[PDB]
């Protein structure tokens, strides 16, 4: 019932983190699909 | 070529060492008939613990700039947990963190 901590979790994980994370540190990897 | 060994979405050992917990937890629970929920689950990144009813769990990665030895619970993705199950992955996966990856960083 933690919606009130990912409220506004919302706002930098699909929106920032997607791109951020799974971007930076991959490049040419993706094998597993 | 058919069938792949998947070097890459292995997570080491905590995809069968998390899953055996969760079993012990699936049978066992703890939520009875005041707060139901998922008895647990395993994705291709982070392990999850049985949640509630409505319960969207953020698990990232131990210190997102110095990712090297991957214990558990990695790359941060909001999964809710209705009363049908689980939902489906926000952020989305396609490989999340980068735990197997060479040089990670930049």
């Amino acid at each position: 019932f933690t919606d009130s901590y990912s409220r506004y979790r919302k706002q930098m994980a699909v929106k920032k983190y997607l791109a951020a994370v799974l971007g930076k540190r991959y490049k040419q990897r993706v094998k597993n699909k | 070529m058919g069938s792949m060994a998947h070097s890459d979405g292995i997570f080491k050992k905590e995809q069968a060492m998390c899953l055996e917990k969760i079993q012990r937890a699936n049978e066992l629970m703890g939520f009875n008939d005041s707060s139901p929920g998922c008895p647990g689950m395993w994705d291709n990144i982070t392990c999850w613990k049985p949640a509630h009813v409505g319960e969207m769990v953020l698990v990232s990665c131990p210190e997102l700039f110095r990712i090297f030895n991957p214990d558990q619970d990695m790359g941060v993705v909001s999964r809710n947990c209705t009363e049908d199950g689980w939902s489906e992955p926000f952020p989305h996966y396609f490989d999340a963190c980068g735990f197997d990856e060479y040089e990670s960083e930049t």
